């Protein structure tokens, strides 16, 4: 990469990170989609 | 008989005169490739994909338009036919955009599939492609017209089926564009069908856009409950979630079309849902609880009261299993106050004779009938597919249509007799020209709308309509087995409830107010707490929080129509069953199971444990409920008319005004469509154009 | 020499299927409806047997769709309705049979597009 | 003892329901006028056999076969059911 | 039809057709059908009773000499009254040829074991019994070969589910591996792939 | 006529005799299985379980199906005697880690949707 | 275009964040929530609209065969720009 430097992009990490498994920086999976079914909200006032 | 003999690849076929080459080919199980031809639309012959060689004929013919001649040998797989198909496919693909990854049609695209089956595998087009601008025609049908292949299917559908002449072609040559030429919305109760007939991704569903691919969807064949037409549908699901609704072909009900409410209101199934049992707090607010506690409270109240003190109201989306379970449970308490929201006249035969509250001609019978009189109805919005069938027979059989009521747009020309109810009597006495028109008809049809029935005099209107039908029956002789008297329903649950013995309307509850009131999906606002004694115990069972849920003491979450296998009877009297597409959300349960569990906790256990046993009980109450495609029935018009002649309730001087006057009133008529954001967008679009 | 039995065929005890997935299941025997998005009819030729749809839920990790019934993806293909009925009967499955739906033959006339006195006349091409 | 509903299940064209059909054609109207507030639900059966159901107070109900009955026998059966018999 | 298309061999096609006619003439008691495919493969469809007499003939006749049993497997076709198709693939080294012998059976009808004809058949028959439930009469030692001990069902049947009915895990309360009804965190996603347009007109069936 | 080929037995009597032979073999084998596999159950528990497994198929009336069931039972016994099965396979008959599934309508209603 | 929730949890570009009462947040204790900081929608929002002097423009995403399938975009409408359905790049004919 000294004679043939990589192409620059603004989204490329400027700081390389190593394998962070076993550390508080480790990756934790989670669902990335929104809630599908919306529940009815009962009225907040007494009905009688 | 009059058949002629043709040959398909040397195989003999007998066809009737007027059969086209394409139809003769499909008589032997050979499907000719097509783009512009549709068997429910007029022949166009413009796509040229159906070109096929006739033996000893130098020039290929368009199989979709060419009548087949006697002795012709159609060569479906000859070199000439295959080369013609390849050339036409090349021409179709020359300007088509490379959109398949981003096009919603991909995977269920007739252009893609017929390119793979009948086209070549590469390109030799070395020019630039044409690109056209997009047309905004509403919030339902997304338009990307660079993909348009100029089939003219949408134009022919809009003109012939929907009766709207707003689509067309502008320009000519390579520059010909399909559209409206002005910024205009194609808002029809049948508009969404142009998505399905469009072979390509030019017209797509806007609510469905980008969400799923065809190969990952599971198909559940079911029935629509948005009206009383009972259109056969397919629910597409993926990974436990409803994706979209598609028509399912049934020649005698809906053909291959559905209304826009059937097609697009499914998103309301994802909002305002009841997922847990609820009970009132010490303060008076609704709070979640377990099934055990809520059912125990309901059972204690049920054991407290008896007879008239207990009543139930059935909503418009209730199935027959839950209806019969609730009727059995309230009969165990010795209560007969089983009511629906939709009023039907109980005078005379009432619900004793089934043909008294049915569309006895049936939807298919409209094709046969020479004349039809509509009273107090706006069939276009109350029963869109029935109106489509009426327009079909108006177009093809020159049917004469007359309307008594408000002069609504029905997408076909009709003779408007007025809106005064007295016209009926004026017709029945013979003092009207239309009386003579009806007398000389060979297959007359009288349709009375159930919406007209909502009015208090409803009984007088029914008596007058029956008297008109009796005059037709006696004066014009007997034609055999042709039914004249018809009732058109708008409520999916009404006919099953009438078959099971429910009392139409809530008049019984107003006569004797109950201490305990069961609301089974009832969201019409017919009975409020101002109509009931104070400290009345109200139980709401359903799937959505509408008008009914807030005023109840206890909420029992039930299953929607896509979440259960359940029986619905349409306007014709035909029983059909849905299937489970997705299970009920949260703690919600099947409705008849809720009632059976309640009966067990209350000590009066019902004799059925499974769905088969509940359907056996249905057979014990009304056997026609287990015959799942039967539409046949006995004609008991004479007895019903004779009994209706008993009392002489007076008509009112109020013009027949249907609840649905324009398109904006059509989109929201039930708890599911009121919760639908797509229907809200449609209402907003038709109210203000912009 | 043959032994001349006289009882209906029943292989439930030999298939290794759990009891619950024999007596509580309902199979549907039907010819699948044409997908309305396409005009091809090649997927409407054979009979299909499928099972009743059971519960699917959300996996707490990843939000994937989880199931517990082993028959959720079982679809069998048959040449006729009678073959499917026989197969369902010998396996002890309760079944619901839906009759085949064929489109009715239709009268197509191109010339009717230009009728002298009928309503079938088209206003555009 | 408290009669609540009557149900008559007859088959449309089976011979065994002929008498029931005769009844519905001839004597149903007078029966309905005599008992205007009593539900008499006329429904159609598949070919098993004609039936008459009577539903009483608190959900108890009885059934009686009408197979091969004449109009007279159906009339007698309905007369006994509507009165203090059996 | 040049570079892209696979070439034909009329000589082998004719030779195989003639030998199939030969076999059918010699054994009319059992041979029900003979076929030669367009890629030059000979199939003989026989009644089950002839499994042993036919195979023996094909092994021992001077003009057949099919000494090698390459493979023996079963195919499940639930629409047929006789569910299971039994397939024998044989190789003759003397004549450098291959042949296929086909027969049928249902769930309750035994098929004669062919270990006395080909010893190689032994394990193959075991596998069939393991995967399809076809019982072979007079097999020297017939038992499961591929499945777990105590496994219930025959996995290769079309109506057997892909993931089966039970799965395994280690349980610490009992300190052992246990079997429990199968539960999947992600359900296998069924795909509907068939195009609704016919692909091969040469295989179109009559529309009944 | 029905023209059906037998497996071992011509009628139900010979099939029942083969069932009795297999039952005797299993009953004799159970104590050896308890000793060899070092099970924590009693011999009575194992024999009760053997009886239960046999009783599971009491309703069968087809002699061919009975013959095939006896064949499968003989295979299982041969697996057990030769210690091809391990302790996990033997204990799989008892389902000691599966929670008791309710049978009455109300408990199934509370817990979920399955009929 | 990252953004934080009332709980302090970063909101992803999919708009997914655990509610205040959601137990599943426990999975991030003593650990972190992986979030990509380069929001594509904002990045494509910063690209300028290209002025071209033709009614139809061609886009393949740059790089020739290293881009996306080449599509043609109509620019007749003066009320809006022409957007590429693959790349998001915008085009228009000179106006004003
Ligand atoms: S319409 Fe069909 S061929 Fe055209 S881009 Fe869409 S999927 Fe591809
Ligand atoms: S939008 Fe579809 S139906 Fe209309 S002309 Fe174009 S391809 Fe044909
Ligand atoms: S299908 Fe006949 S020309 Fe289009
Ligand atoms: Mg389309
Ligand atoms: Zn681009």
């Amino acid at each position: 990469p000294t004679t043939k430097p990589p192409t620059a992009r603004k989204y490329i990490w400027t700081n390389h990170k190593f394998n962070v498994s076993g550390t508080p920086q480790q990756y934790v999976p989670y669902s990335t989609t929104r809630k599908k079914i919306q529940e009815w909200v009962p009225p907040s006032t007494p009905y009688k | 008989s009059n058949l002629i003999e043709v040959f398909v690849d040397g195989q003999s076929v007998m066809v009737e005169p007027g059969t086209t080459v394409l139809q003769a080919c499909e008589k032997v199980g050979m499907q000719i490739p097509r783009f512009c031809y549709h068997e429910r639309l007029s022949v166009a012959g413009n796509c040229r994909m159906c070109l096929v060689e006739i033996e000893k004929a130098p020039k290929v013919v368009a199989a979709c338009a060419m009548p087949v001649m006697k002795g012709w040998n159609i060569l479906t797989n000859s070199e000439k036919s295959k080369k013609a198909r390849e050339g036409v496919m090349e021409f179709l693909l020359a300007n088509h955009p490379l959109d398949c990854p981003i096009c919603d049609q991909g995977g269920e695209c007739d252009l893609q599939d017929q390119s793979m089956m009948f086209g070549s595998d590469r390109s030799r087009f070395l020019e630039g492609k044409r690109a056209v601008e997009d047309k905004n025609i509403g919030p339902l049908v997304k338009t990307i017209m660079t993909r348009c292949i100029q089939c003219t299917r949408c134009i022919r559908f809009a003109s012939e089926i929907a009766g709207v002449d707003d689509l067309g072609t502008t320009g000519r040559g390579n520059d010909m564009q399909v559209g409206t030429y002005i910024e205009k919305m194609f808002m029809s109760e049948l508009s969404g069908n142009i998505i399905d007939i469009c072979p390509v991704g030019a017209l797509t569903s806007k609510p469905y856009a980008f969400t799923a691919r065809p190969w990952e969807t599971r198909k559940t064949e079911s029935i629509d409950v948005m009206d009383a037409v009972g259109s056969n549908i397919v629910v597409s699901t993926r990974t436990g979630e409803v994706m979209r609704i598609l028509p399912r072909m049934h020649e005698d009900i809906n053909e291959e079309w559905i209304s826009d409410k059937t097609r697009f209101a499914y998103d309301g199934l994802k909002r305002q849902r009841l997922t847990q049992p609820m009970i009132r707090n010490e303060k008076g607010l609704l709070t979640y609880t377990t099934w055990e506690d809520a059912l125990s409270r309901v059972a204690g109240m049920l054991q407290s009261f008896q007879g008239n003190d207990v009543a139930a109201i059935a909503g418009g989306l209730v199935d027959a299993e839950a209806l019969v379970a609730l009727k059995d449970l309230l009969n165990r308490v010795d209560s007969d106050s089983l009511c629906t929201e939709e009023v039907f006249p109980t005078a005379g035969a009432g619900t004793d004779l089934r043909s008294n509250y049915l569309l006895n001609t049936t939807i298919a019978g409209v094709e046969e009938a020479d004349v039809i009189l509509l009273v107090g109805t706006n069939p276009r919005f109350e029963a869109p597919l029935f109106n489509a069938r009426i327009r079909k027979s108006w177009l093809h059989n020159d049917l004469k249509v007359a309307l008594i009521g408000s002069p609504v747009d029905l997408t076909y020309r009709y003779d408007h007799l007025g809106d005064s109810p007295k016209i009926l009597q004026d017709i029945a006495s013979g003092n009207h020209p239309f009386s003579q028109i009806l007398k000389e008809a060979k297959k007359p049809m009288v349709v009375l709308g159930s919406s007209a029935l909502q009015r208090s005099d409803g009984t007088a209107i029914l008596a007058a309509v029956s008297n008109i039908a009796q005059n037709i029956r006696l004066s014009s002789g007997v034609t055999g087995d042709w039914k004249v008297m018809n009732i058109l329903h708008r409520i999916a649950s009404q006919v099953a409830a009438l078959d099971l013995g429910y009392k139409p309307g809530v008049e019984a509850i107003r006569k004797n107010p109950p201490k305990v009131l069961f609301l089974l999906g009832a969201d019409g606002g017919c009975i409020t707490r101002q109509d009931l004694p104070k400290d009345c115990f109200i139980i709401y069972q359903g799937h959505h929080g509408d008008v009914g849920a807030p005023m109840a003491d206890v909420i029992l979450p039930g299953a929607a129509y896509t979440e259960k296998s359940a029986t619905y009877v349409n306007t014709e009297g035909r029983a059909q069953q849905t299937k489970v597409a997705v299970t009920p959300p949260g703690l919600a349960r099947e409705d008849w199971k809720i009632i059976r569990a309640l009966s067990e906790i209350a000590g009066m256990t019902l004799p059925y444990d499974t769905l088969d046993q509940v359907r056996s009980r249905l057979e014990e109450v009304s056997p026609n409920l287990v015959r799942y495609d039967d539409v046949e029935g006995a004609n008991y018009f004479q007895q019903a008319n004779e009994l209706s002649k008993l009392v002489n309730q007076q008509l009112l001087a109020d013009p027949l005004v249907p609840p649905q006057l324009t398109i904006k009133d059509f989109y929201m008529t039930d708890s599911i469509s009121r919760a639908s954001q797509t229907m809200a967008k449609c209402v907003k679009a038709v109210t203000e154009g912009i | 020499q043959l032994i001349a039995v006289d009882e209906k065929l029943d292989i439930t005890t030999l298939t290794g299927v759990p009891e619950e997935h024999i007596k509580t299941r309902k199979v549907r025997i039907f010819v699948p409806a044409r997908n309305n998005m396409q005009s091809g009819v090649n997927n409407t030729k054979k009979w299909k047997m499928e099972f009743d749809t059971r519960e699917r839920w959300e996996n707490p990790l990843m939000g994937w769709s989880s199931t517990a019934d082993p028959l959720s993806n079982l679809v069998l293909t048959f040449s006729t309705k009678e073959d499917a009925v026989a197969f369902a009967e010998k396996n002890g499955w309760s079944f619901d049979v839906e009759e085949r739906k064929v489109p009715k033959p239709k009268s197509k006339s191109y010339g009717a597009n230009f009728s002298w006195n009928k309503r079938t006349r088209v206003s555009t091409k | 003892l408290g009669l609540r509903e009557i149900r008559i299940h007859l088959c449309q064209r089976s011979p065994g329901s002929q008498g029931v059909r005769d009844f519905i054609e001839k004597r149903y109207v007078e029966l309905k006028k005599a008992n205007p507030d009593l539900p008499i639900l006329i429904r159609e059966c598949s070919d098993v056999q004609p039936k008459l159901w009577a539903r009483y107070a608190f959900g108890q109900e009885k059934n009686v076969s009408l197979n091969n009955f004449s109009a007279d026998q159906v009339t007698r059966t309905l007369e006994n059911v509507l009165s203090g018999k059996a | 039809t040049r570079p892209t298309i696979r070439p034909r061999n009329d000589v082998v096609h004719k030779q195989l057709s003639a030998f199939g006619q030969y076999v059918a003439e010699i054994l009319p008691k059992y041979v029900q059908q003979v076929q030669v495919s367009c890629f030059n493969e000979l199939e003989i469809f026989i009644h089950p009773d002839g499994v042993i007499p036919v195979l023996t003939f094909l092994r021992d006749h001077t003009n057949a000499q099919f000494k090698s049993l390459a493979d023996l497997t079963a195919v499940d076709v639930p629409t047929r009254q006789n569910r299971f198709e039994i397939v024998y693939n044989l190789l003759s080294l003397r004549f450098n040829s291959r042949i296929r012998v086909k027969t049928y059976t249902d769930e309750l009808t035994p098929i004669e074991s062919s270990v006395t004809v080909y010893k190689a058949a032994n394990w193959y028959e075991r596998e069939i019994w393991d995967m399809f439930g076809v019982f072979f009469a007079n097999h020297p030692d017939l038992r499961r070969i591929l499945t777990d001990y105590g496994f219930e069902g025959h996995p290769f049947r079309k109506d057997f589910p892909l993931s089966g009915y039970v799965e395994l895990r280690y349980d610490d309360e009992v300190k052992r591996v246990v079997a429990e009804p199968v539960e999947l965190a992600q359900e296998f996603r069924k795909f509907d792939l068939n195009s609704p347009w016919e692909a091969f007109p040469a295989y179109r069936q009559p529309p009944e | 006529g029905t023209s059906v080929k037998p497996i071992f037995s011509r009628d139900m009597n010979e099939a029942k005799r083969r069932v009795r032979e297999l039952y005797r073999a299993w009953y004799r084998e159970v104590p050896n299985t308890v000793h060899l596999f070092q099970l924590d159950i009693s011999v009575k528990q194992g024999r009760d379980k053997v009886r239960e497994m046999f009783m599971k198929n009491a309703h069968v009336t087809d002699p061919r199906v009975v013959d095939l069931l006896v064949i499968k039972g003989k295979m299982e016994l041969e697996e057990t005697i030769n210690v091809w099965k391990q302790r996990t396979h033997i204990m799989r008959f008892f389902h000691e880690t599966e929670a008791p599934r309710p049978t009455d309508f109300l408990s199934k209603f509370y817990v979920g949707h399955d009929p | 275009g990252v953004r934080t929730s009332p709980t302090g949890e970063k909101v992803t570009h999919t708009g997914q964040a655990y509610d205040d009462g959601d137990y599943r947040r426990v999975r991030f204790s003593d650990r972190q929530k992986e979030v990509n900081e380069n929001f594509a929608i904002d990045l494509i929002a910063e690209q300028p609209v290209s002025e071209v002097g033709s009614r139809v423009i061609s886009c393949d995403g740059g790089g020739g065969a290293l881009g996306h399938p080449r599509v043609y975009i109509n620019l007749d409408k003066e009320t809006k720009t022409g957007t590429c359905g693959y790349c998001g790049l915008q085009f228009r004919q000179p106006h004003h």
